[PDB]
RNA sequence: AAGCCUGUGUACCAGGAGGGGAACAACCCAGAGAUAGGUUAAGGUCCCCAAGUGUGGAUUAAGUGUAAUCCUCUGAAGGUGGUCUCGAGCCCUAGACAGCCGGGAGGUGAGCUUAGAAGCAGCUACCCUCUAAGAAAAGCGUAACAGCUUACCGGCCGAGGU
RNA sequence: CUGUCCCAACGUUGGGCCCGGUGAACUGUACAUUCCAGUGCGGAGUCUGGAGACACCCAGGGGGAAGCGAAGACCCUAUGGA
RNA sequence: CGAGUGGCUUGCUACCUCGAUGUCGGUUCCCUCCAUCCUGCCCGUGCAGAAGCGGGCAAGGGUGAGGUUGUUCGCCUAUUAAAGGAGGUCGUGAGCUGGGUUUAGACCGUCGUGAGACAGGUCGGCUGCUAUCUACUGGGUGUGUAGGUGUCUGACAAGA
RNA sequence: CGCCACACGGGGUAAGAGCUGAACGCAUCUAAGCUCGAAACCCACUUGGAAAAGAGACACCGCCGAGGUCCCGCGUACAAG
């Protein structure tokens, strides 16, 4: 199914799960990636994606550029390199499909997506000033798989 | 901006509207020099090549024509000359000078003739292996050349396996 | 084959669309014109696109038809018919009192519209009238 | 291929059924097409005097029967023009099996063969008695 | 899935109307290479016969041997240059300056054209000459009329009236070889044109069928099988789709058909002679006997018998000309039989 | 998803002229007795077509564009040393950036591994001389050498460069 | 077995075409020489923009007039019928 | 995984027509599109050659004949340079055909107490009209240019 | 169903191969310029075409007479014309 048919956010806030039932698995296998047991605060640069327009991001999207993104900082700093990734968005948003005609439309329940604001940061990588070239790469490949535009931009990171 | 040419003692340069034209002991050469906005000028004994604008556009241009120029110098007094070596495996090729073009013949074994007309005033000297293509126009001597190259182009085969044909050997 | 002309405009070097509105504003006050030197009319642009479509309009046409000129000489005047309302009595007399020549046969050299003339000096993306009709396969006979 | 010197007005059709001039074991032969041939909107692919055809056995010896084997149109009711204008027509459609290299499949030839097969067909030629 | 399949006729030869002129008009001519020459000349065609030739190609497996060739009678008597017409280039194109005649007419050219009584030669060729000066000189051809009347199996005796162009060295030089031909009295013949071996346009209109349908006129298909019975037995299937909501004049359509002009090209000349070698025993089906200037030329040529047909130097031979071919046989056999 | 279905508030069409929008129920101006003069609105002022080929300045080379709104006027993610403008850092007449010329040296072919490995298979170390430079060698190359260049230094050049 | 087909041809008879005589019907809101695009209740000779277009008449095969012919026999609806 | 283009399939909607815009498939005849099957010119190759594979430009021309099936589609055969796909009211019934769907007769299977039914199968089962306008193919009569004969020019138009 | 005839070659381009060449001292097929290069485009060739409203040109004949129509005998033409 295209992201087309489920990018806006044209519809009320769909969270409830008290009231709705056979809600599919989340495909996103972590939201903490690289060193989990070491601090952000324990290195000189952070860098972030930052979605440039409010959207809808399908489970299966998070996965595939958190994927393509986490598995480029693997082969570039080691299945053990010195830097930490975070996706901190869940999708939280439950989503339907109508699949009678328009009788009795109201869809079953399909998948799940987390809702972005507009310059809201997505992914937000700690590493050091030797491989921040390596996690701007990651995000690269990353903004590739997720409908909006992004900004690959340098929080704590000045060695420029 | 502005760029000053001092013309060489042995050469004079003629100029009406956009065309200019040098000679020297070696030749002339006439050329047409056309942008806008850019006036190219004899003031004397040097050349004029002048732009109210500085546009990368206008800036492109005027560098330009400044190697253009010079070129023509170069041509109208020591000339331009292009060495080229003909090189062949299984059959032997025969690159004779006929009229105003270059004939090759029995190129990979083919019966028909292969040929190209000169450009310009430009001179081509065989001496066995060796060929020599030279006149005063940098643009016509450089086309020769490279057409003589061209001429023995093979697209159908490996051109690895395939190598025979005429190289350019040396450039100015 | 003689035209008493009140005005005779030379298009050397001048872009035809401002003076076809030129010419077409004085024909429907009265004025007899005569456009000289169309094949050295000029019209700006990049050639390649210019060129496509008028050969696009001369590949267009069926039984009903659409005639296209190719020389300089028809283009010129089918680019005023189109500032002229030529199907109204007054339209009509405008366009017909109006002729397009190659060169010029007259004694007279033509006069210089304000505002048409195109600066060589200044411009080098531009076509000539004549060069169109050359890529459009009209026989040269200017 | 090679010119026959004489113009062929095709006498055969796909279909058709024709004599197998030879001692192959196959008596009757139906054309299925005709080599580097291809017609045009409705037309039945035809065959005359010197084309190369595709063919099948539909009378003759068990084992030769039902096979789809290559042959040479040898002869052909329809007449054809030599050079000197006049017409040469035969008696009925034959034809004779041939392999890959063009060599006829059989022994010996029936009956005769036109002098412009012989110039197609050289080994076929030489196995002729009467070449007319 | 419905095969493709080319249309039905080509869309070149149209419209398919009847001919205006029943004597042919060239729309080209020869280049000019050789010496000043008349670029054409014309006939009466007479019927067909065969000839046996000796195969003059060199590059034929069959070259020296004995070859039978269709052949198409045409009587090619002298005709007369009557007046030289000269063009001048302007801006429109090609038009005619002025022309100069001579004194001497046949008998019978009253029956075509008001013969001129009094005319300035020297004043229209003067006009010429300063027109080649200033160097507005088109190219330069002769009025041209035949004379029917040496014809005896040709009913008419009003002569055919045809302008052909004239090629040849420096304009100057073709200039006065026209005059010189004019001059005299015009009197030309087919031998100072063509050889035997050369290659020939023939330009004709077709022999006339009047109205004919699409089966006969464009090569569409009868309708078949069941179809064929139903009550439509030579009308295509439709005019078109419903939309374009019009019927296009691509469609094959009843009308008109022969008596077109036509322009059959290379037209090899196997023979020019005198006589009544080519003649046919009881005469020519339609025709009448032939025995004077002929023209031998190969195959067949557009038009029926007694009609005019036109000559002209082929303007894109395939092949390189073999002059003078040796003809061993031609055939004087009844055509009735 | 719909020129979809179904609510809601409002204005309009329906039942609303006239001006504009190429045409066009509901988009813009505008609500209108007749007649007459005048001034504006929306919109527009090169011609068709009433009014500017208006002024100061800049951008665009694609005919982009000359398309408010829209079933109607598409154009996206992604990409761009196309071009214009603005900012920050660093280097530079003690000569920068690039190019061209010259030098690119010895202990020593480091030790180990290995029949051999000598910058460059792998492992480890990665030290000091001459000097204005020159690695226990950044990239090709060899069976291994050779060979070719990067780093590094000098010259030529001369103005911005990154 | 053969023109069903390849692939069509020629011929025969009656029409067709022209002339004398006889002499209807269907159909008709109006206007109407149209074509390409667009627009419009989304399938326009007639609106919009262009293109083309001198008038009348003869023969033709039927592309269009969502051609003429029949208040859809399909489908649904009616507090219809049989 | 993400972004799109098309409007050939299917689905959705119910805007248009129920005082009717004649169905499917086929046929015949005309025009077109390009997302190119062949042909031309090219680039790359895991390009020696030969034979290929993939890609670019490109719509001039070509893309055919048969066996089963009403079939479209598709399967299969032998040929072929190749035997491309799609739009034109799913082009084309005031052109044809009428094999299928879908009238009235009948049989079988299933369902139903039954009348009778079936998004099951099967045999049989009709094709109206003299063209007013417009369109085009061809043929005339007039008028305009403004007496005649003959010969030409070439704006444009068509072609594969 | 038989027989005859139906190019080549130019010009300009696409994809592409290159030349000279700067922005950017180098390099660079491109930005200005240029050499080549498709069955495609233009020309060539065939057909139509003075109603092309800028409604054409030339020569001769003629305006009391040139020419044309009708008529008659016929077809290389043709449904009327
Ligand atoms: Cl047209
Ligand atoms: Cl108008
Ligand atoms: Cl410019
Ligand atoms: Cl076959
Ligand atoms: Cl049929
Ligand atoms: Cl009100
Ligand atoms: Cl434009
Ligand atoms: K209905
Ligand atoms: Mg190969
Ligand atoms: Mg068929
Ligand atoms: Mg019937
Ligand atoms: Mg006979
Ligand atoms: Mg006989
Ligand atoms: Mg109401
Ligand atoms: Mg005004
Ligand atoms: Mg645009
Ligand atoms: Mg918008
Ligand atoms: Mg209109
Ligand atoms: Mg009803
Ligand atoms: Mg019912
Ligand atoms: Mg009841
Ligand atoms: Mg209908
Ligand atoms: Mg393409
Ligand atoms: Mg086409
Ligand atoms: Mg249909
Ligand atoms: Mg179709
Ligand atoms: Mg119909
Ligand atoms: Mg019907
Ligand atoms: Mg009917
Ligand atoms: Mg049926
Ligand atoms: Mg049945
Ligand atoms: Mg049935
Ligand atoms: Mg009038
Ligand atoms: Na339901
Ligand atoms: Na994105
Ligand atoms: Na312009
Ligand atoms: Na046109
Ligand atoms: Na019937
Ligand atoms: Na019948
Ligand atoms: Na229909
Ligand atoms: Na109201
Ligand atoms: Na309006
Ligand atoms: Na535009
Ligand atoms: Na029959
Ligand atoms: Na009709
Ligand atoms: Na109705
Ligand atoms: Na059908
Ligand atoms: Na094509
Ligand atoms: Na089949
Ligand atoms: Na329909
Ligand atoms: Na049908
Ligand atoms: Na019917
Ligand atoms: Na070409
Ligand atoms: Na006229």
């Amino acid at each position: 199914k295209p992201a087309s048919m489920y990018r806006d956010i044209d519809k009320p806030a769909y969270t409830r799960r008290e009231y709705i039932t056979g809600i599919p698995g989340s495909k996103i296998a972590q939201h903490k990636m690289g060193r989990k047991q070491k601090d952000a605060d324990d290195y000189p640069v952070q860098i972030s994606l930052i979605v440039e327009e409010t959207v809808q991001l399908r489970h299966g999207s998070l996965e595939a550029s958190r994927l393509s993104a986490n598995r480029h900082l693997i082969k570039e700093l080691g299945e053990e390199g010195d830097y930490k990734m975070t996706l901190r968005k869940f999708p939280h948003q439950v989503l339907r499909e109508n699949k009678d005609g328009m009788r009795a439309a109201f869809g079953k329940i399909v998948g799940t997506a987390a809702r972005v604001q507009a310059g809201e940061q997505l992914f937000t990588a700690y590493c050091n000033v030797e491989d921040a070239e390596h996690v701007k790469e990651a995000f690269r490949r990353a903004y590739n798989k997720i409908t909006p535009s992004c900004r690959i931009k340098v929080e704590r990171g000045e060695e420029l | 901006p502005r760029v000053e040419l001092e013309i060489p003692e042995d050469v004079d340069a003629e100029q009406d509207h956009l065309d200019i034209t040098v000679e020297g002991d070696n030749g002339s050469v006439t050329r047409r020099l056309w942008y806008p906005d850019i006036d190219v000028s004899v003031d004397g004994d040097t050349v004029v090549i002048e732009s109210d604008e500085d546009n990368a556009k206008t800036m492109s241009t005027i560098g330009t024509f400044q190697s253009h120029i010079e070129n023509m110098f170069h041509g109208v007094t020591e000339g331009w000359e292009y060495g080229m070596e003909v090189f062949y495996s299984h059959f032997p090729m025969q690159v004779n000078v006929e009229g105003d073009e270059v004939v090759i013949e029995n190129f990979l074994g083919e019966k028909a003739p292969r040929r190209t007309t000169i450009h310009g005033d430009t001179d081509v000297e065989i001496d066995g292996e060796e060929l020599t293509v030279s006149g005063p126009d940098i643009e016509a001597v450089g086309q020769t050349a490279a057409d003589i190259e061209q001429l023995t182009r093979i697209n159908d085969k490996d051109v690895r396996v395939f190598q025979d044909g005429v190289y350019i050997t040396r450039k100015p | 084959a003689e035209f008493d002309a009140d005005v005779i405009v030379d298009a050397r070097d001048c872009i035809m669309g401002r003076v076809a509105s030129q010419v077409a504003e004085q024909a429907l006050d009265g004025e007899t014109v005569a456009v000289v030197n169309a094949e050295r009319a000029v019209i700006t642009g990049r050639e390649e696109q210019i060129v496509e479509k008028y050969e696009k309009r001369v590949d267009i046409g069926n039984d009903n038809g659409y005639f296209y000129p190719k020389r300089p000489d028809g283009i010129f005047k089918r680019t005023i018919r189109g500032m002229l309302p030529h199907k109204k009595q007054r339209g009509r007399e405008a366009f017909e009192s109006v002729r397009v020549y190659l060169g010029n046969p007259y004694d007279e050299d033509g006069e210089v519209l304000d505002g048409t003339s195109l600066d060589r000096l200044s411009n080098i993306k531009f076509v000539t009238l004549g060069e169109i009709s050359e890529t459009l396969g009209a026989n040269k006979t200017w | 291929m090679e010119a026959l010197g004489a113009d062929v007005t095709q006498g055969l059709e796909k279909g058709s059924l024709i004599t197998c001039a030879d001692n192959t074991g196959a008596r009757e032969l139906k054309v299925i097409s005709v080599h580097g041939y291809s017609g045009t909107k409705n037309r039945h692919p035809k065959a005359g005097l010197g084309d190369k055809i595709t063919v099948s056995v539909t009378k003759g010896t068990p084992e030769m029967r039902r096979q789809v084997l290559e042959a040479v149109v040898v002869r052909q009711r329809k007449p054809i023009r030599r050079p000197d204008g006049t017409r040469v027509k035969f008696e009925d459609n034959a034809a004779v099996i041939v392999d890959e290299n063009e060599d006829p499949r059989g022994t010996e030839l029936k009956g005769p063969i036109a002098r412009e097969v012989a110039q197609r067909f050289g080994s076929v030629a030489s196995a002729a008695t009467m070449i007319v | 899935p419905q095969p493709s399949r080319p249309r039905k006729g080509s869309l070149g030869f149209g419209p398919r109307k009847r001919s205006t002129s029943e004597t042919p008009r060239f729309n080209s001519w020869p280049s000019d290479d050789g010496q000043p020459g008349v670029q054409g000349f014309a006939g009466y065609k007479a019927g067909m016969t065969h000839v046996v030739l000796v195969n003059d190609e060199p590059n034929s497996p069959r070259e020296g041997m004995e070859e039978t060739v269709p052949v198409t009678v045409i009587e090619t008597p002298p005709m007369r240059a009557v007046a030289l017409r000269a063009y001048e280039d302007t801006p429109y194109g090609q038009r005619p300056l002025t022309e100069v005649w001579t004194d001497e007419f046949h008998s019978e050219l009253d029956r075509t054209l008001d013969v001129p009584e009094d005319h300035d030669p020297d004043a229209a060729e003067e006009q010429i000459r300063d027109a080649h000066e200033a160097g507005d000189l088109g190219d330069l051809r002769l009025i041209t009329h035949t004379v029917p009347d040496a014809v005896p199996s040709v009913p008419k005796k009003k002569p055919d009236v045809m302008e052909t162009r004239v090629g040849g060295g420096s304009v100057s030089d073709r200039l006065d070889h026209a005059l010189d031909i004019v001059e005299d009295g015009g009197e030309h013949a087919m031998n100072d044109i063509f050889r035997a071996g050369e290659y020939a346009d023939v330009a004709g209109v077709t022999k006339g069928k009047g109205t004919q349908g699409p089966v006969k006129r464009w090569g569409v298909q009868k309708r078949k099988g069941k179809h064929a019975r139903q009550g439509w037995r030579r009308r295509i299937g439709n005019l078109g789709p419903w939309n374009p909501s019009r019927v296009r004049s691509t469609v094959p359509q009843q009308g008109q058909t022969g008596y077109h002009q036509r322009t059959e090209l290379n037209k090899r000349l196997i023979d020019i002679g005198e006589g009544d070698e080519p003649t046919v025993d009881g005469g020519f089906v339609n025709y009448g006997e032939v025995d004077g200037p002929y023209t031998l030329v190969k195959g067949s040529v557009p038009g029926p018998d007694k009609r005019l047909v036109r000559f002209r130097p082929a303007v894109r031979p395939n092949d390189q000309p073999r002059l003078d071919p040796e003809v061993r046989y031609v055939s004087n056999e009844s055509n009735q039989g």
